């Protein structure tokens, strides 16, 4: 089970913005006391006996507890508001040097390029733990959010314009992530993954990425590939000339499927290609209901391969 | 901060002409002339409302 | 057969009160069966009882049931229309019959909202909030639920100024406005902020139409239009919103509490001043729901503080209610109950708000289940309970029939532990980041599935309490004991009626001596004998059919609109038989029998009514050029070289100001009984006006010929508020010829001219908008 929580110190973000909590925990604390065992206090000591008839004291008010009760709630903001815009300019400071991600939001799946390294791969993420990155966000539709909760906060993508978000990841793990923006029937399956490796590590799976093209595991498969998927899917790990489905070049290192919201095994692959409609209501690719099973398996063995050897992301902690 | 408190300064001048022009003493004016002072208090807090929420967009773009 | 004709054609204030009561409420119910179908599609991970498009669409139709036609109806157009007069001690309001309009138009934009079942992509699917581009490309029936929308904002607009001339113009006698029941200083407060702000939604509302059926777009980043525009415009009204929703509501529980305390309000003047704060602040807050758009630090800093500083104002409200129970002898009847739940309860709800405005915090919180609990924390546990204190407060003055306290009782404890069950787990999904309008979720998410079935446990709960609150209702009506005058023993104004109230409210004369905002207190300890009033000085505004019959029209109007490609054949049908009406209902007498008009203010209602609807007008205006600014000073709106020519925009300038002197003489002449000359001027102001639209007519129709609104943003600005002012020219000049016809018929005379007024008025104010549009469209 994935340990997914807005405090989880697993990015810069979330151990920077950490201390402001304590403070609302403790404000919140002080205001209930006061408020609520003030009014807790009148019910119980203000109560009436049925038979009493006589009228209490007709008070107006008190102008000097007015002003009191003005004052120190005032005050109170002022000191959460000091503490906010403090946090709010750090997390915000550009960190110069940051290796530079850009992230593309699609109904209803996310697309990963990696300028410096000449890297494309689709709906997980891989980054270097102890490294600082700075994600360049947009949209090619409609409205998206981006949001890995174990890592940061969410920035938005919105289409004819770039966005962006700044942290360092520091542990490393599997992180689940959401669109945070309903973009339309699939809104709830449109995940990611974050990987998060050790930086040796993300070296050296950059590195055997683009060091060879991706395996040929089936050579039927990769016929049948070419006649069925290749015209929405790029294999060559690298930005294609138009976009139109996710890379594939790396599936066989993905932990998950439909854009994280399955596990990637031989039989949910199958079942994805033959109706992806019944795990993604209103997805943009179309069945495959026709393909002899000899075509879907050799289909399957030929995908899986597409991959660089020596990873085990579905190892790592899970968050 | 002097954007934000001539947008603070923006807000309290629709205020105060709203609170000018609508308040039940005034309301209680006669003439025929008092139609073209509300009317023009009108023209003044549309410049003023407008103005004052196209400064705070344009802040918004200010990076 | 009786029962309705009545109803479809009353102007009693009562009854226009108890139909908006019982509409409202009944959303309510059905809005929470939708929640219950979605929490049953929640409680557990992968269901498949609910999902995808159909969920979005429940999901959708949810929230805005509940927010436009539950929240925002009962403590303000449905206890407000029953009570404000009589606490004013007045015999109805300002203006009945607009009155009546208002809530026909009400159901109007409920029907045109849920009969998008009935046509191809059904219900809209893009939540409440329709984000652009999402809704302008959904397949949903998002065309029905703008144009409800639409509908649904002249009701609003229409009651709102309806309810701030009433309390201007119709106080008794001796009745400052420092001596009203504080529940009317929070009608009055929500009114205001309501005409101003709605200006917001109206744009984003409009602009996203008119994008669906004509092309015309303000946000395509294709021709440099911003996407988050929209946003600006749809929270610039969707806070004041909340703010609306909330006064009348801590209006309810401060008037509760002086009751069932059988104490005076603490701190009265301290009450005014906190709701005239949170009116203020309300509208300078909006871009707190937009932090993560990618805006400047700058101006999330500017959001967060005014945010905060809500806290204020909000916090001196309750302090002041729990201030006026402190020290009372509190009687235990129900609605006490739900006072007491609303404030425990609203320390929570405002605190997460708090932390919500805490910027670098909400950029997990957003969008999460932390927001949702937020919400519902304010608005179910909040505005909710004071809508129900209310409903149990007024029930018997409303009913004419008491409710068991036992039942009551019952209700209130199911709300209140179904309320904690259901949304306190739901914050601690947003800390364990569960984004919110996801039709499911997977198992493999620690907590998830735990908390989620707990939330709908407890939404059962409530379901429970929704039952028990039915019963009782019903109950009471059959079998419930007979409501006194003044059963709790309050000592405003709607106390001293019968219950329910004769059909004019007051049958004693009253004193013109008001020491206090409780005059039953003060009249009673000076042992003021009331006299009976004389039934010659009693005169009911007549029945109608034509607020029926106008509401009816312009519904089917936006039917067309919604349901057809625009233009069509339909929307000018059913604009043509509304036009009629109107005709009707401007030559039809307000009375039977003549009447002496006497206002607090001296002006009339039809003036009175017409000045607080023009603030609708600044609002609507200030926002679309704010965005229009904001578009041309960035770069991204530059003019084409065929933009229309300044000459003839200065000729335009000519006739429309002309038509204002013409008018304001002929209005002279009306005060001097010179009725050829007033004749003549105001024919002579409809022509001018006429001239103008001929001439702007034919430049919309050259400019249309050298640029499009597709390709050229610009020129997509001019065509919207140049255009939109056009329209407001037809609807003046239809206004001052509603006038002329009433002349034409002897109806205007020097006692009975409202019309004239309104209209004369109205008319110099889109006189006035036009030298603002010259300014920024031809000149600049
Ligand atoms: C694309 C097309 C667009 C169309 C859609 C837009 C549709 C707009 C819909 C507007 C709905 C407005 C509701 C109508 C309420 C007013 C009804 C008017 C008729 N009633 C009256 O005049 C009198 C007759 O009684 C009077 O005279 C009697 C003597 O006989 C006396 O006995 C009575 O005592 C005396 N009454 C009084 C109070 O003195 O009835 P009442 O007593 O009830 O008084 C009622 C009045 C008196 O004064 C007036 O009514 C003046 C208002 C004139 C405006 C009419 C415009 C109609 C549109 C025509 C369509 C074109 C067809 C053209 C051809 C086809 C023919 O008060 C107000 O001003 C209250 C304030 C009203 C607000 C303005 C609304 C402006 C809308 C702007 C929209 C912007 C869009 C902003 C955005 C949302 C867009
Ligand atoms: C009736 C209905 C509502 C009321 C009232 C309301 C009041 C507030 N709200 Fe809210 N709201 C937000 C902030 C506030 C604040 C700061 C207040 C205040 O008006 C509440 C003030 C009341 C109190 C504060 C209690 C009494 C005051 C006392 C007792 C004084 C002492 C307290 C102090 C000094 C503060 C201390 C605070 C600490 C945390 C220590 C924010 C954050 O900036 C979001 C964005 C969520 C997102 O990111 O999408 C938001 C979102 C919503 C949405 C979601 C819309 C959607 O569909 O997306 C709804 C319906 C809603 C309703 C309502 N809201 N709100
Ligand atoms: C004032 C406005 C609101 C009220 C009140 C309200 C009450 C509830 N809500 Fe809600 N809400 C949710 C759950 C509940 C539950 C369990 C209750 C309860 O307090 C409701 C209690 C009321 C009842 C349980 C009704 C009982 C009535 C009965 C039993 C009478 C039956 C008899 C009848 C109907 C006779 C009539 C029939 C005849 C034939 C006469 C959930 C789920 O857990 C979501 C998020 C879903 C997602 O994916 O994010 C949500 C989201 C929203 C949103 C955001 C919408 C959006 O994202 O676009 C808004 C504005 C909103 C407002 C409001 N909500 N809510
Ligand atoms: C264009 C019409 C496509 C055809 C032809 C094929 N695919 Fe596709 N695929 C397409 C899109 C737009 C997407 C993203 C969908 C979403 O909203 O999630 C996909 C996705 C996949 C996936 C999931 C990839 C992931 O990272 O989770 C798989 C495994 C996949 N597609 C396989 C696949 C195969 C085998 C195809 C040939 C039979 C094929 N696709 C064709 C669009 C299109
Ligand atoms: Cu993409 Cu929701
Ligand atoms: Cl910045
Ligand atoms: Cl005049
Ligand atoms: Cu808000
Ligand atoms: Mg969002």
């Amino acid at each position: 089970a994935h340990r997914v929580a807005i405090t989880h110190p697993g990015g810069s973000f979330n151990q920077e913005v950490a201390f402001l909590f304590p403070w609302v925990y403790f404000f919140s604390f002080l205001i209930f006391l006061v408020v609520a065992g003030s009014l807790a206090y009148v019910t119980w000591k203000f109560r009436a006996r049925p038979e009493d008839q006589e009228e209490p004291p007709q008070i107006h008010g008190n102008d000097r507890l007015e002003v009191v009760w003005t004052l120190i709630p005032l005050a109170i903001v002022f000191v959460l508001f000091g503490l906010t815009a403090k946090a709010l300019i750090q997390v915000n400071r550009p960190i110069p040097g940051a290796m530079k991600v850009e992230v593309t939001g699609y109904q209803f799946w996310w697309d990963f390029h990696y300028p410096e390294l000449g890297l494309r791969n689709s709906n997980e993420l891989v980054l270097p733990a102890g490294v600082p990155v700075e994600l360049e966000i947009t949209s090619k539709d409609v409205i998206h959010s981006f949001w890995v909760p174990g890592l940061a906060g969410k920035r938005d993508a919105i289409p004819g314009q770039t966005t962006r978000i700044s942290f360092e990841p520091k542990e490393p793990g599997l992180y689940y992530g959401f669109c945070a923006e309903l973009c339309g029937a699939s809104h709830a399956r449109m995940l990611f993954r974050v990987v998060v490796l050790p930086k040796e590590e993300f070296d050296r799976f950059v590195e055997a990425a683009k060091a060879s093209p991706a395996p040929v595991a089936d050579e039927r498969g990769q016929q049948v590939f070419q006649q069925n998927c290749a015209a929405c899917h790029g294999v060559a790990r690298s930005m294609p000339p138009a976009v139109i489905g996710p890379e594939l070049g790396l599936w066989g290192n993905r932990t998950s499927l439909g854009a994280g919201i399955v596990e990637n095994t031989p039989e949910n692959l199958k079942a994805w290609i033959r109706d992806p409609a019944g795990m993604k209501p209103g997805v943009k690719m179309p069945g495959f209901p026709q393909l002899s099973e000899e075509d879907l398996d050799a289909l399957v063995r030929y995908l899986e391969g597409l991959k660089v050897e020596g990873f085990d992301f579905g190892a790592l902690p899970k968050f | 901060m002097v954007y934000i408190a001539l947008f603070a300064l923006g807000a309290a001048l629709v205020t105060l002409f709203f609170y000018l022009i609508l308040n039940p003493r005034v309301l209680t004016t006669e003439g025929e002339t008092f139609d073209l002072r509300f009317v023009l208090f009108m023209l003044l807090l549309i410049l003023l409302a407008a103005g004052t929420v196209a400064l705070m967009l344009l802040i918004g773009k200010a990076h | 057969w009786a029962v309705l004709w009545d109803l479809l054609t009353t102007v009693d204030h009562k009854k226009i009160g108890l139909m908006y009561t019982a509409t409202a409420f009944f959303a309510f119910a059905l809005a929470g069966v939708f929640s219950l179908l979605i929490r049953t599609q929640l409680a557990v991970p992968n269901n498949q009882f609910l999902t995808g498009e159909q969920y979005n669409q429940i999901l959708t139709l949810h929230g805005a049931t509940m927010l436009f036609f539950f929240i925002i109806q009962a403590g303000l157009t449905g206890f407000g229309n029953f009570v404000v007069p009589l606490m004013l001690g007045a015999r109805d309001v300002a203006l009945p019959r607009v009155n009546a309009f208002s809530y026909w138009a009400f159901l109007g934009a409920i029907v045109l909202a849920l009969m998008s079942y009935f046509f191809p992509g059904g219900a809209p699917s893009v939540g409440w909030t329709f984000y652009y581009p999402f809704s302008a490309q959904s397949e949903s029936g998002v065309d029905f639920y703008l144009a409800a929308i639409l509908l649904l904002g002249f009701s609003s607009l229409l009651g709102n100024a309806n309810f701030v001339a009433t309390i201007y113009n119709l106080r008794a006698q001796g009745m400052s406005l420092w001596k009203m029941p504080i529940y009317v200083w929070s009608v009055f407060a929500a009114s205001v902020l309501n005409l101003f702000s709605l200006a917001g939604l109206t744009a984003a509302t409009l602009l996203v139409l008119l994008e669906r059926k004509i092309g015309l777009s303000w946000f395509n980043p294709a021709v440099g239009g911003d996407p988050v525009l929209f946003q600006q415009f749809f929270w610039f009204y969707s806070h004041p919103t909340v703010y609306v929703m909330l006064l009348p509501y801590l209006g309810i529980l401060a008037e509760v509490a002086s009751t069932f305390a059988r104490k005076p309000l603490f701190g009265y003047r301290q009450m005014v001043w906190a709701q005239m704060g949170i009116v203020v602040l309300g509208t300078m807050v909006w871009a707190h729901h937009m932090f993560t758009v990618g805006e400047s630090t700058l101006f999330q800093i500017a959001f967060a503080f005014f945010t905060a500083l809500i806290a204020v104002p909000t916090g001196v409200k309750l302090f002041n209610i729990i201030g006026t129970l402190w020290g009372g002898k509190l009687q235990m009847k129900t609605p006490l109950y739900w006072v007491l739940g609303f404030i425990f309860n609203f320390l929570l709800g405002g605190i997460t708000g708090v932390m919500l405005s805490m910027t670098p915090l909400d950029y997990q919180f957003h969008d999460s289940y932390f927001v949702v609990a937020h919400f519902h924390n304010v608005l179910m546990a909040g505005s909710g309970f004071g809508a129900f204190a209310g409903l149990y407060y007024w029930w018997p003055k409303m009913t004419g029939r008491m409710y068991d306290e036992r039942l009551g009782r019952l209700h209130f404890w199911l709300f209140l532990v179904g309320y904690l069950l259901t949304f306190l787990p739901q914050y601690a999904l947003g800390y364990l980041g569960m984004p919110r309008r996801y039709y499911t979720y997977n198992a493999d998410i620690a907590g998830w599935p735990e908390l989620n079935l707990l939330s709908t446990i407890g939404a059962y709960i409530l379901g429970l309490g929704g039952l028990v609150w039915i019963y009782t209702m019903w109950k009471s009506l059959r079998s419930g004991p007979k409501a006194p005058d003044n059963p709790w023993g309050g000592y405003t104004l709607e106390w001293l009626t019968a219950s329910p109230p004769k059909a004019h409210n007051f049958d004693v004369k009253l004193p013109t001596e008001f020491p206090s905002e409780r005059p039953l207190y003060d009249w009673k300890k000076k042992g003021v004998e009331l006299k009976p009033e004389d039934p010659a000085h009693i005169h009911l505004p007549n029945s109608s059919f034509w607020p029926f019959y106008s509401a009816a029209t312009l519904f089917a109007f936006f039917v067309a609109v919604a349901a057809l490609p625009v233009p069509n054949v339909w929307m000018w049908v059913f604009l043509a038989l509304f036009a009629y009406g109107l005709v009707r209902w401007a030559l039809e007498d307000e009375y039977s029998h003549p009447v002496e008009h006497h206002t607090v203010t001296g002006k009339s209602n039809a003036w009175m009514g017409m000045a607080w609807f023009i603030v609708s007008e600044v609002g609507l205006f200030a926002i679309l050029i704010a965005g229009y600014l904001y578009l041309r000073l960035s770069g991204a709106a530059t003019p084409p070289e065929e933009r229309p020519a300044l000459w003839l925009a200065l000729l335009n300038t000519f006739l429309l100001v002309s038509s204002s002197f013409t008018v304001h003489f002929a209005h002279h002449d009306l005060r001097r009984g010179r009725f050829n000359p007033f004749r003549f001027g105001l024919l002579v102001t409809i022509i001018l006006g006429v001239l103008f639209f001929l001439v702007q007519s034919w430049e919309f129709y050259q400019f249309y010929h050298h640029s499009s609104w597709q390709e050229n943003l610009w020129t997509a600005a001019f065509f919207t508020i140049v255009g939109l002012h056009g329209l407001h020219v037809v609807i003046g000049g239809f206004g001052l010829i509603l006038a002329y016809l009433q002349a034409l018929r002897g109806k205007i005379t020097l006692h009975n001219h409202g019309t004239l007024e309104a209209a004369s008025m109205y008319w110099h104010l889109v006189d006035a908008v036009w030298l603002v549009i010259v300014t920024i469209f031809y000149v600049w």
